């Protein structure tokens, strides 16, 4: 049969941006303007500010994405491949860094509006996007033969969430769903929220996972590493203060959370 | 006041306490910082008290004397140098998963005594949730390093030891004890609130106790021969409004049927009622709401206070209790309350042979003294494990 046969820092962030959503790895290189860094920076602000006060109404996630969904195409736009929004979304997080790693109370505060804006912006992507999304950060599954030896088990622990969360009403529909759906094995004490609701199977100290759950390991991963940065952030804070024009804006962001 | 310090001269085991306790024969952190709490007769309560060895450990508490002392978390920095910290500077590291149960949450349904008093005819109930327990520790958790506790004169506390057990936080041990919790609402006003098709855990605790519902409850306890208590207690948990007006109009014309009689009558009324195409399905919710029945009345139910905090204390294993004075020994599924030493009988067994060995308590401190050693051989095994791991 026939046959034939800076732009690192653009390249950075079309790296940065192809699974749509970053834990926000890696250093920031070249130069934006201090106009843009306090714009930036309260954008995402005003956006946090909404997510935490409707978290203290206690609405839902679904009332909470009607809100917060039409923001993000006027303050920090998602699913989209200019350059300078994705710029715009990874540097306003960094800045706010730096603003919210001054204190334990910043620290939760930013951490809890920032975990919860992920998990809002990973619900808006389609399952191929959050399957690439998860194999880029390098997240066991069982076999088919322990499959088979606690199918009873496991099916009783999912035959109520497939009805609910996935409105799998007939039985006869989530029998064929479990048939092809895949299980996770881990320690129960990763999945300890999942475990006070009885949402999983628990077997030896291992928590048995279906595959449609488990999203807030993936928030509780994002949550535990912007804590640890946030605590290196803070450590360095030392070396911000060589340039005294960033000062009076961090301030400024950090007054409207005091 | 003499009788307890005969007692800690003479009696209490504080090697085998040290052992567990701290987790080594040689000194470690896990007495070292661990806060002990002493309870005194004139109402006094000293809180942040640490033991740097077994000889300090006994000999505090020998020249303290108190009433009873009580176990805490294992802090970063000692606790006896709580003033030579600030308060945010002093913070827990571990503590023992730890779960206690008292006889008293069962008078909705226990007879033959109430409050606090026992016998070993109610105590079916502890044991039964003793067994339920370890069945969800071993098959469920995995652990292997706990020991039962009679708390001395009305419940029984269960000390998990197992390394990944003292390591959870307070939101893993109130996660934990959420898991545990099936019984969340002891009020007898409606039905039990659980999802159906039963997650393991519940259908499992169900097949356990079925066996013995119809002799504990339904004879030996028979709390639904008073027909107003099985109206308020018993009919509640029912699903269907026809079916218990029927029977609460057939027992008030046929009063003082036993508990038994009642549990047939359910079945008798509801077939007369639920004839039809419908029948299935009202038979299924009928024996639907007798399991949920089963498991509101004989499943382990648990003081949320002790396992929902790290930093909490609690009165420690072979205590005196001050006013039964039995001791806090430990126990198993077998034990009943009639079977617990008392201060004043070992303390005359003591004048008599001079030698621990040859009193009650002995078998008792025999059971800590192999529970001490396979927690002590398991701890030993986990240390290389992972040190094989870290190579």
């Amino acid at each position: 049969m026939f046959r034939q046969s800076s732009e690192e820092e653009k390249k950075l962030y079309a790296r940065l941006y192809e699974s749509k959503l970053s834990f926000y790895d890696l250093p920031p290189q070249g130069e934006i303007t201090l106009e843009q860094f306090e714009i930036w920076a309260i954008d995402r602000l005003k956006i946090l500010l909404e997510i935490e006060s409707c978290l203290s109404r206690n609405k839902s996630i679904k009332e909470i994405e009607t809100i917060i969904k039409p923001q993000f195409q006027k303050l920090l736009p998602f699913n989209t491949e200019s350059l300078e929004d994705r710029k715009k979304d990874y540097y306003s997080h960094f800045i706010l860094r730096l603003c919210f790693c001054r204190s334990k109370e910043l620290r939760e505060k930013f951490v809890r509006a920032e975990t919860f804006l992920f998990k809002i912006r990973f619900n808006m992507l389609t399952s191929t996007d959050q399957t690439k999304f998860v194999q880029s950060l390098d997240l066991q599954f069982i076999s088919n033969e322990e499959k088979a030896e606690l199918s009873h088990q496991l099916y009783q622990t999912v035959s109520a969430s497939l009805q609910f969360q996935l409105n799998l009403n007939e039985e006869h529909q989530r029998k064929q769903y479990f048939q092809q759906e895949k299980f996770i094995k881990l320690p129960f004490e990763n999945v300890i929220e999942l475990v006070g609701n009885r949402l999983v199977f628990l077997k030896d100290g291992y928590a048995y996972l279906p595959q449609f759950q488990q999203l807030n390991l993936l928030s509780n991963e994002f949550a535990s590493k912007l804590n640890q940065e946030l605590i290196k952030t803070y450590q360095y804070l030392p070396r911000l203060n060589e340039d005294d024009r960033l000062l009076p804006i961090l301030n400024h962001l950090s007054s409207g959370y005091t | 006041s003499s009788d307890m310090e005969y007692y800690y001269k003479s009696l209490y085991p504080f090697k085998h306490i040290f052992n567990w306790l701290n987790h080594s024969p040689k000194p470690s952190r896990d007495m070292i910082n661990r806060e002990f709490a002493m309870a005194f007769r004139s109402g006094a309560y000293k809180r942040y008290n640490s033991f740097n060895s077994v000889q300090d450990f006994k000999a505090q508490i020998e020249k303290a004397n108190p009433d009873r002392f009580e176990i805490g978390a294992i802090y970063n920095k000692p606790p006896r140098e709580r003033d030579t910290l600030l308060k945010s500077e002093l913070k827990a590291l571990e503590k023992e998963l730890v779960f206690d149960i008292d006889m008293d949450d069962y008078d909705a349904f226990r007879t033959c005594c109430s409050g606090a008093q026992v016998c070993s005819k109610c105590w079916k109930f502890i044991s039964l949730a003793m067994k339920i327990t370890n069945t969800a520790l071993r098959e469920d958790f995995g652990y292997k390093d706990f020991i039962w506790v009679f708390s001395g004169r009305r419940g029984a506390h269960c000390w998990v030891s197992d390394k990944r057990a003292r390591a959870l936080t307070d939101v893993q041990r109130r996660n934990v004890l959420d898991y545990v919790n099936v019984i969340r609402d002891r009020n007898t006003d409606k039905r039990l609130a659980l999802k159906r098709p039963y997650h393991p855990h519940l259908a499992r605790s169900l097949e356990q106790l079925k066996p013995f519902f119809v002799s504990i409850m339904l004879e030996e306890q028979n709390p639904w021969e008073d027909d107003q208590h099985a109206i308020q207690t018993l009919l509640p948990a029912l699903y269907d409004k026809q079916l218990i007006d029927s029977l609460k109009k057939y027992w008030l014309d046929n009063p003082r049927r036993s508990s038994k009689e009642k549990w047939n009558d359910i079945d008798q009324i509801a077939t007369s009622l639920f004839k039809g195409p419908k029948q299935d399905s009202h038979i299924i919710k009928l024996r639907e709401c007798k399991e949920d029945l089963v498991l509101m009345t004989l499943y382990p139910k648990l003081d949320v206070e002790v396992t929902k905090q790290t930093i909490h204390l609690l009165k420690a294993p072979f205590c005196i209790h001050p006013a039964t004075g039995n001791v806090c020994v430990p126990i198993d599924e077998s034990f009943a309350p009639e079977k617990a030493p008392k201060l004043i009988d070992l303390q005359t067994e003591m004048e008599k042979n001079n030698d621990v060995s040859l009193t009650a308590l002995q078998p008792f401190i025999n059971q800590f003294q192999a529970y001490v050693s396979s927690l002590l051989k398991n701890e030993l095994g986990s240390v290389k494990r992972e040190r094989e791991d870290d190579d």
